[PDB]
Order: structure tokens, then C-alpha cells, then sequence
């Protein structure tokens, strides 16, 4: 029971986050209303105080004399799904015959889509994103030729044994999901759910994954969030003897059922590494084009 | 009547006679974690007045050549007062913040600071200049504590992103001819209901001059910028011994 | 279809119109999203809202 | 089908009978068009219409 | 006939010249009313902005 | 579908929601199973059940 007044009247424990704004339906661009000449004192729409942190509330109607315009231009193509649900390249896996990389007929790719700038720059517009995804695998030789070869793709979640060879016992794939397909077949394609332990994936994590002294040698772990590490994608040619052909597997991703939070400035310096935002300090370039004078086009 | 303001929380009161309203980040107020968003089962502790109060942590000097600074939250407070102690004794922490950046001058000085809050402010390095070296920022740069840290390349916010777009984040400007402070209220921002006040910095506070400070010889040249901040709705769980990192 | 509710948007403030042939809803199409918008959350997150006609600082 | 209205003929003076399996209507078949005609627009755009029996210039 | 909104709502053609003032009968000089001491804040008749 | 009842789970204490295109039900999909559980069968198969608060041996 409670009796002292400050306890009865406190707000400690209020889980209802009060919201100063609410969404409205806006299937089309706003219309324009007729406006006429205004010659007033006291009324001043053109004057703002940008210091406040809000954007101007001035509209066409109050700055010039406007006609009526019934605007039926749609706002549909700028939704998150419209913008992101377009498959882009996010991974490439080589399975050469003669080589330095994966000459043993198998390969393990850590699921990380930050190795390609087009896709990466789009997702990094937001801090947190939650989505399902459709993955498509396009395979052929390095000339784009289609050969009669059978492949096996297997998803190895964190903790499952990563194959260490084309004949690894792990390919028995009794619980991991595997896909068997020919290069002659169309590109394999599957749906992937939102698998993070968190409520959303996050493209930026300003922190460390563990406790302790964060000395020089461990600084590569700054920004590492296991909540974003979904596992390994393993591929092999299905056989006990080496394949007769050199292969390449391109990985495409199409997000769907997207939600995103906290917009942020968009990358304006070339990307260097997957794991961080490092930029080349001797080549800091302006965000865009320049000119000779401010008084000349 | 929008230029004047009083902020009272805990045993602390702030006054200002040249304000520019108040910004409530992403349009929502701080709140305690609900029973359905929560996952941890221990009953939390909500110290209230002893930790949700204003702490004045640091003062920087604004000079005609200053490049700008940043601080990390909740890092700036992990070693201060009762808030710091709870942050150290507990694994889990969550709270919001009321940030009040102070900077006053005279009607003959000029200059404008951009005061902004950027969630998950990951810092990058110049990569050995040539960009061929995968160097990483040291602990004192990612979590600078109360003293903050000075930006090396403000134009790209030391992270390869344009400061020109920083206004997409909750902000206010301190333009000397207009106001002498910025006030921003920030709710808890994360993909989890609670997290470590030690290993994770939810957002960074950036104070960057965009229009350089200027004044004529004879006017007071020492123009401080002071940082005061208050935790709001602080909650802690997962009790054990105190740990500093 | 009596399927599982395993989509990334189950319990969203925007309803979708999708197609699916599997027992797991995340396998469904992207469909159409709801056209609601809230610019103010970013363009005008002020505590005390100021009118257009008035002088923002009075 | 509850799809988008993105066909080149959305809001035409001739209704079509089409088939489609996608959320975008322009993906639909050509179907059948309405058999309305208006030759006069080209063959007889005169202000003051003149009868057949009469002498066109009187 | 008219149909576009800006035409229907325009004031083009208004021949009624709006007048901010009107005449009053004033056959005699104005009278003087009793007045007493006033010691107020806010009220300032003696101050003008020519 | 009026098929044969030849599934391994015909007459189970858990009902399934399956798809099938053949006259034999075992050809059907795995579908969804019922989410009933009975831990006690293994974790607490005691004759005379003892409360939490009490002392298990009195
Ligand atoms: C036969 C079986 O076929 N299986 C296919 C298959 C396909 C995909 C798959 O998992 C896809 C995971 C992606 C949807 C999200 C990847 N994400 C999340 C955020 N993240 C980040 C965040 C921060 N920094 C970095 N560097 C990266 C990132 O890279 C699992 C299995
Ligand atoms: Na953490």
C-alpha cells in the first residue's frame, strides 16, 4: 500500500510515451489554393527563426498570388518498400579450379551486405531497419556460360559447424536449410525472415560487444554488433572429385516488409571497409560539384 | 514568452532569457519501459530525483578557429554522482535526456553553433591518409567521457557523412544575435529495451560552429560554451558489483 | 489462408495487401503499403507549436 | 483484384475488359476496347450544321 | 460563364471604394468633460509615434 | 477433398492444417501442429503432488 503524497502523485512508471505528432494519409501531393494580395501588419509568414530547429512553415499561398491546382500526383513510389524492394548485388563467391582463393570446390561467405556501395548507401540512410528478404542466386562461369554442374548452398547459423571441405560431414545438412540446384536451372530463390535477436538490424553501433579494457589490439571490435551477424552461407560443387568448371555465384537481395527508424546524413566519401565508416583522409572531397565564384554559374 | 524559460528537475533549476523554444526529439517524450517491451525479469530500480537532475559537466572555449566538439551519452555521466553509481552497479540501464547547451556573448559578437543529437554516432578514422590502412579509433576517441573530443574533420563529421545534413537529426542553433542556448529533449533510442551504459553509447551530442565567432578588438574574447544535461526516467536492472568498464 | 504470423511487419501501423502460397507469412509479396506520412516528427518537433502568420520568437 | 491504378487508360471514355496477375494495372492485357466512334469531329467540324437535302450554301 | 476558382474568387471589378472614415455632425466645438488624477502604468495618452 | 485416411497422425490429440492434391493423405504437407505441452509427464510424475511453498518431505 501507498500513503505519502509524493508517491501517490508521482509519474514514475508511466510507460505511455506521449507523442507530439501523428501520421496522416497523404496519397497525393498537396493541392494549391487560390490566394490574393495581403497587405497586413502583424502577419508575417515569410519570417522564420531557424534557430528553433523546425523547418519553414511558409507556403506558396502566402508568398505569392496563386491559382487553384488540384494535385493528383501520387506519393506511392516513395514508400520504404518502393525504394528498397528492388534486388541488388550484395555478394560474389568464386569457385575457381586453379587458384589462391577457394580452389578446393567450396566456399564460406559471411553474411554481410556492406561490400557493395550501391546497396549499402541506400540502407545506411537509416540507423535501424527490420525486414524480410528474398535472396536470388545467379551462377555461371566467369564468361557467363551455363554449364551442367550441380551445386549445394547451405545456410550455417552461428554455432553450426562450417564446412571445411567439399566433403565435410556438415553437408549432410540434417537441420540447416540447404538448396540443391543446377547452373542450368533458373536462379535459385528463397525467402528469409527477420532473424536478429534484436527488434531491428542496425547499420551503426557506437559501442563495443564486450566488457573489459579496450586496448589497442581489440579496437577492431569497436562497432561490432553480433545482433547483425546472421551466419555463414556455404557453397560447394556436389561431388567427391574436383569440378570440371570454374564457377561464380552472384548474390542478390530484395528486401520486403520494411520498417526503418532514425534517418541520417548520407555517405559522401568513398567506402573503404565493410566493418566501418573509415574514409581516405587525404582525399576528403566536397559532397558535390564546385564552381569558380559565388556570383557566377 | 517563448524567449524566456525555466527548467526544473530534481534539486536543480535552469533559467534563460534568450531561448528559442524547446525541441522534443522525434516528437516524443521519454518514458519508462512498458511490461510488453521489457524482457528482463528482475524488478528495476527507478531512483528518480537523485539521478534525474541537471549535471553541468564541462566548459569549452569558443575561438575564431574552433572546429567543433562531440560528447557521447550515457558516457559523459558514467562517473558522476548517483547516476554514475547506478550505471556502474547495474548491467542494464535506460533513460532519456534533457540537454541544455549554454553560450552567451554580447550584442556586438556574432556566430552560430549547430547543436545536434546523432544516434549511434560511430566514429571513423582517416585510414592512414591513403585509405589503404584499416586503422581504428582508440577508446578515448569513441568514449571521451566528460571532456568530450574535438572533431578533426567536421565537414564529414569524422565518419564520412556530410555535416550539411546533420539537421535531419534533432537540433537547434545557437545564433548569438538571437539566443544564448539550445534545449533538446531526447527519448531512449535503441533496438533493445535496455542496454549497457558502459559498452553502448546511444547517441552523440555535436556542437559545431557553422558561422565563425567574430568580434572587434576590445570586446570580451573569452566566450565559453557550457554543457548541462539531465537524465529522464532512468531505470536500472541486473544488479551486482560496480564495474567501470 | 490460416498461416503463421512471421512477417517483419506483423503489428504495424500500416496494413499491407499481399499474396502468399506458403504457411509462413514472410514468404509473402511486398504488396502495397499504407500512404500515411508524418513530416512533423522530423520537420517540426517543437514543444510549443508556432503559427505561420506569427513571428516565431515573441 | 485490389491493385494500383497505373494504366495508360485509367479514366478513359472507353471501358476495357482485361486480365492481370500483378499489383500494377499496366501489366494487364489489352483486352477489348469500347466501340464508340465520332467521325464528325473530323468529317464535319462545322459551326452551323447543314442538312443533306438542302443546298450547303444558301 | 466562369469555372476556374481564381476567377470566381477574385476582387477584380469591385467599384465600391472602401472608406476607413465617415463624417459626423459637429455644429459646435466639442465639450470638455470632468477629469481627475490618474496614476497608472500601461496607460500613456501623452506618448505618441508621429 | 474426399481422400483416404492414411496419414501417420490420423486420430491424434493434435489437429493439423495441411495441403494435399492426392487421394492419399500421407502425401500431404507437414502443416502446422497444435501447441499443447505436458512437461509434468516427465518433470513431475509423482503420485502425491507437493506444493512449491511447502517442504517436499514432511
Ligand atoms: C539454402 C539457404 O539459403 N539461405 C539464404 C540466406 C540468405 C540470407 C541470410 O541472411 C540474410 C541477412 C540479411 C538479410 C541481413 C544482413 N545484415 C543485417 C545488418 N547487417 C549489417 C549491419 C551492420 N554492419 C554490417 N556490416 C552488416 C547485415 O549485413 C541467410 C540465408
Ligand atoms: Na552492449
Amino acid at each position: 500500500g501507498d500513503r505519502v503524497a509524493d508517491v501517490i502523485e508521482s509519474s514514475i512508471g508511466d510507460s505511455v510515451s506521449r507523442a507530439l505528432t501523428h501520421a496522416l494519409p497523404a496519397p497525393t501531393g498537396q493541392n494549391t489554393q487560390v490566394s490574393s494580395h495581403r497587405l497586413d501588419t502583424g502577419k508575417v509568414p515569410a519570417l522564420q527563426a531557424a534557430e528553433i530547429g523546425a523547418s519553414s512553415n511558409a507556403s506558396d499561398e502566402s508568398m505569392i498570388e496563386t491559382r487553384c491546382v488540384l494535385n493528383s500526383h501520387s506519393t506511392a513510389e516513395t514508400t520504404l518498400d518502393s525504394f528498397f524492394s528492388r534486388a541488388g548485388l550484395v555478394g560474389e563467391i568464386d569457385l575457381p579450379l586453379e587458384g589462391t582463393t577457394n580452389p578446393n570446390g567450396y566456399a564460406n561467405w559471411d553474411i554481410d551486405i556492406t561490400g557493395y556501395a550501391q546497396m549499402r548507401r541506400k540502407v545506411e540512410l537509416f540507423t535501424y531497419m527490420r525486414f524480410d528478404a528474398e535472396f536470388t542466386f545467379v551462377a555461371c562461369t566467369p564468361t557467363g556460360e551455363v554449364v551442367p554442374q550441380l551445386l549445394q548452398y547451405m545456410f550455417v547459423p552461428p554455432g553450426a559447424p562450417k564446412p571445411d571441405s567439399r566433403e565435410s560431414l556438415a553437408w549432410q545438412t540434417a537441420t540447416n536449410p540447404s538448396v540443391f540446384v543446377k547452373l542450368s536451372d533458373p536462379p535459385a530463390q528463397v525467402s528469409v525472415p527477420f532473424m536478429s535477436p534484436a527488434s531491428a538490424y542496425q547499420w551503426f553501433y557506437d559501442g563495443y560487444p564486450t566488457f573489459g579494457e579496450h586496448k589497442q589490439e581489440k579496437d577492431l571490435e569497436y562497432g561490432a554488433c553480433p545482433n547483425n551477424m546472421m551466419g555463414t552461407f556455404s557453397v560447394r560443387t556436389v561431388g567427391t572429385s574436383k569440378s570440371k568448371y570454374p564457377l561464380v555465384v552472384r548474390i542478390y537481395m530484395r528486401m520486403k516488409h520494411v520498417r526503418a527508424w532514425i534517418p541520417r546524413p548520407m555517405r559522401n566519401q568513398n567506402y573503404l571497409f565493410k566493418a566501418n565508416p573509415n574514409y581516405a583522409g587525404n582525399s576528403i572531397k566536397p559532397t558535390g560539384a564546385s564552381r569558380t565564384a559565388i556570383t557566377t554559374l | 514568452s517563448d524567449r524566456v524559460a525555466q527548467l526544473t528537475i530534481g534539486n536543480s533549476t535552469i533559467t534563460t532569457q534568450e531561448a528559442a523554444n524547446i525541441i522534443v526529439g522525434y516528437g516524443e517524450w521519454p518514458s519508462y519501459c512498458s511490461d510488453s517491451d521489457a524482457t528482463a525479469v528482475d524488478k528495476p530500480t527507478r531512483p528518480d530525483v537523485s539521478v534525474n537532475r541537471f549535471y553541468t559537466l564541462d566548459t569549452k572555449l569558443w575561438e575564431k578557429s574552433s572546429k567543433g566538439w562531440y560528447w557521447k551519452f550515457p558516457d559523459v555521466l558514467t562517473e558522476t554522482g548517483v547516476f554514475g553509481q547506478n550505471a556502474q552497479f547495474h548491467y542494464l540501464y535506460r533513460s532519456g535526456f534533457c540537454i541544455h547547451v549554454q553560450c552567451n556573448a554580447s550584442k556586438f559578437h556574432q556566430g552560430a553553433l549547430l547543436v545536434a543529437v546523432l544516434p549511434e554516432y560511430v566514429i571513423g578514422t582517416v585510414a592512414g591518409g591513403t585509405g589503404t590502412e584499416d586503422t581504428h579509433p582508440p577508446y578515448k576517441q569513441t568514449q571521451p567521457g566528460a571532456d568530450g573530443f574535438e572533431l578533426q574533420h567536421p565537414y564529414v563529421l569524422d565518419a564520412g557523412i556530410p555535416i550539411s545534413q546533420l539537421t535531419v537529426c534533432p537540433h537547434q542553433w545557437i545564433n548569438l544575435r538571437t539566443n544564448n542556448c539550445a534545449t533538446i529533449i531526447v527519448p531512449y533510442i535503441n533496438a533493445l529495451p535496455f542496454d549497457s551504459a558502459l559498452n553502448h553509447c546511444n547517441f552523440g551530442l555535436l556542437v559545431v560552429p557553422i558561422s565563425p565567432l567574430d568580434y572587434d578588438q576590445g570586446a570580451t574574447p573569452v566566450i565559453p560554451i557550457t554543457i548541462t544535461l539531465a537524465p529522464m526516467c532512468s531505470e536500472f536492472a541486473g544488479l551486482r558489483q560496480a564495474v567501470t568498464q | 489462408s490460416h498461416e503463421n504470423s512471421n512477417s517483419a511487419t506483423e503489428g504495424s501501423t500500416i496494413n499491407y495487401t499481399t499474396i502468399n502460397y506458403y504457411k509462413d507469412s514472410y514468404a509473402a509479396t511486398a504488396g502495397k503499403q499504407s500512404l500515411k506520412q508524418d513530416p512533423d516528427k522530423f520537420a517540426n518537433p517543437v514543444k510549443d507549436i508556432f503559427t505561420e502568420m506569427a513571428a516565431p520568437l515573441k
